[PDB]
RNA sequence: CAGGCCUUGACAUGCUAGGGAACCCGGGUGAAAGCCUGGGGUGCCCCGCGAGGGGAGCCCUAGCACAGGUGCUGCAUGGC
RNA sequence: GCCCGGAUAGCUCAGUCGGUAGAGCAGGGGAUUGAAAAUCCCCGUGUCCUUGGUUCGAUUCCGAGUCCGGGCACCA
């Protein structure tokens, strides 16, 4: 999340991404380039590993913008700790994985940042709310 | 070398469609075409294209330099242990095999297999009571189960008529291929001389489709009429509206009747005909409709054939590939993936 | 037919290279095939006691020309 | 719709007082034939229409039903 006007929020692949699928033309729809976000963009993709990378994107009508790069979606981030691919078609009480106590605390020196507390146990109960999203189980 | 064939049978749908992403990923990456709430949306198809288009000659040019670099054809460790590592990535080669096998508008449900006798007579009725079982066993190997819906014989020797139904996953689709006129050549047996002859025989495939008998004429689209009463009668035939007209209008059918002298026993006894009429001009559509979605090809005649059969030489001409295999007694057991290989080419290959 | 192996190969012929030129009992491993492997030593043509290797058998491996097929055609044929 | 008759082997039909079930053709295995017929010996062969009741047991007798075939539907 950054400002508006004139922006756009996505969570881009990692590794590679120029073509039109993911979305390499959205966010020329609002503005945008083929030269200025794919090479000269895999700079922080090839930092962030591999997977997913929320960074977004934010235009001025001058190929400028302010790539403000973020953590992996909770979302994803769980699927690690667990295993599955997916989460559930349908969440709830059944879910392809599993979380222990700590399991949650794994990701706690990932998501620090602008969760909004600094800490790691008042900021780990959030994803122990995508355990009850995607369905990933939190054995206990 | 089994695949050479396959693996290059998709490095043709690469430049034909590859430049086309460029013309349609180019109109994504502009608003002012989404305008049209539909213009928009037949775009997004193709642009979601580059789906089954962009990981397939993506993931085959690894399954063509991550074995063509460490394989010995001498037993190794770093060598045999690469063909596993290809196993699964040759065995899943078949995803692009069915999509060029489940692409059929309708090769889901059952086939049936219509084997009719043609030019070659006494003999030519033999040459579809061998293709017959030649399409038995075929459907009986890759597990299919079958059903002979009809079986008749005949004067001197063959079959007249056999029809049949199979079912087993993905089934039309593999026979939907051989369909057509097959030429037979071998020393016909019911001759004296023994002579070399020929035999035509039919092969027809159709899917299980529509099932169901039903038609209720909602009296939504009827108008029902009731003049007075026609012919004789007396101080009432003349008084009441007797007779009543029931019109179809999405037809332009109309049904009457004064055979009783009673509106409410007319209008129903004049419905109970065009329910009638109608079955039978509602089904006469049944007959022409079904009658193109099967094709044209099944004259019989001397010199239009799919595939001749011959055991004289020894071998069998598949004339709509090019191909000339050399086993026609072992394809008479089933053994037909390879024709219908060619089949589902040359076939679904011009659409 | 299923499975485990072998490629000038089970066999013919000529040829090629440093090997090598009669050669003999095992060890290991595996279902066997096979892969691998632990020792004796070559009458001799004989410059020649010698170093050496010309050396006839001629086995060992690589390479070449080829071998191989109860695969098809008995209406291409012989013989029977 | 009203009244009368039906439905029995795969096809067309005989039959029982209520305690069997039958024919002819078809079809299945042999025989002749060089081979198909014809011919020839051997054979299978039924929830007796749906459904309820009567009965010690119903294909059979009963009340309703589905379908088929006939005779009626007139004096205005
Ligand atoms: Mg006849
Ligand atoms: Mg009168
Ligand atoms: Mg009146
Ligand atoms: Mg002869
Ligand atoms: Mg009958
Ligand atoms: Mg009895
Ligand atoms: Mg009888
Ligand atoms: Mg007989
Ligand atoms: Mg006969
Ligand atoms: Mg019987
Ligand atoms: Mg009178």
């Amino acid at each position: 999340m950054k400002k508006v006007v004139a922006v756009v929020k996505l969570q881009l692949p990692a590794g590679k991404a120029t073509p039109a699928p993911p979305v390499g033309p959205a966010l020329g729809q609002h503005g945008a380039n083929i030269m200025e976000f794919v090479k000269a963009f895999n700079a922080a993709t090839a930092n962030m590993g591999d997977a997913i990378v929320p960074v977004e994107i934010t235009i001025y009508a001058d190929r400028s913008f302010t790539f403000v790069t973020k953590t992996p979606p909770a979302s994803y981030l769980i699927r690690k700790a667990a295993g599955l691919e997916k989460g559930a078609h349908k969440p709830g009480r059944e879910k392809v994985g599993r979380i222990t106590w700590e399991q949650v605390l794994e990701i706690a020196k990932q998501k620090m940042p602008d969760l909004n507390t600094t800490d790691l146990e008042a900021a780990a109960r959030m994803i122990a709310g995508s355990a009850r999203s995607m369905g990933v189980e939190v054995v206990g | 070398l089994a695949q050479r064939l396959e693996g290059l049978r998709g490095y043709l749908d690469i430049p034909q469609k590859e430049t086309r992403l460029k013309e349609l990923e180019r109109r994504l990456e502009d608003p002012s075409l989404w305008n049209d709430p539909e213009a928009a949306r037949k775009v997004s198809q193709e642009a979601a294209r580059l789906r089954r288009t962009v990981d397939t000659f993506r993931s085959l040019e690894s399954d063509l330099q991550g074995l063509l670099e460490l394989m010995e054809e001498l037993p190794a460790e770093e060598r045999e242990a690469l063909k596993p590592e290809l196993e699964e990535a040759a065995k899943k080669l078949d995803e692009l095999y069915h999509q060029t096998l489940l692409n059929f508008p309708h090769a889901e449900k059952n086939a049936i297999l219509t084997i009719q006798p043609g030019a070659g007579g006494t003999e030519a009725c033999d040459w579809a009571e061998m293709l017959l079982r030649m399409y038995t066993r075929f459907a009986e190997r890759q597990g299919f189960q079958v059903e002979v819906v009809d079986l008749t014989p005949g004067p001197e020797a063959g079959i007249d008529y056999a029809q049949i139904l199979v079912k087993g996953e993905n089934a039309y689709g593999l026979l939907s291929p051989e369909a057509g006129v097959h030429r037979l050549v071998r020393p016909s047996p019911f001759d004296a001389s023994g002579r070399r002859h020929t035999s035509f025989a039919g092969v027809e495939v159709i899917p299980e489709v529509d099932e169901e008998v039903e038609v209720v004429l909602k009296p939504e689209e009827l108008r029902i009429d009731v003049m007075r009463a026609s012919g004789p009668g007396g101080q009432g035939v003349n008084t009441t509206d007797s007779a009543v007209r029931v019109v179809h209008l999405p037809t332009g059918i109309t049904v009457t009747c004064q055979t009783t002298r009673s509106q409410i026993k007319n209008k129903e006894l004049a419905l109970k005909i065009l329910k009638a009429r109608l079955y039978e001009l509602e089904r006469k559509k049944r007959e022409e409709e079904l009658k193109a979605l099967r094709g044209e090809v099944r004259p019989i005649e001397w010199g239009s054939q799919i595939r001749s059969y011959v055991l004289d030489k020894n071998y069998v001409k598949d004339h709509r590939t090019g191909l000339m295999r050399h086993d026609p007694e072992n394809v008479l057991d089933g053994d037909l993936m390879d024709l219908i290989w060619a089949g589902l080419e040359w076939k679904a290959g011009r659409r």
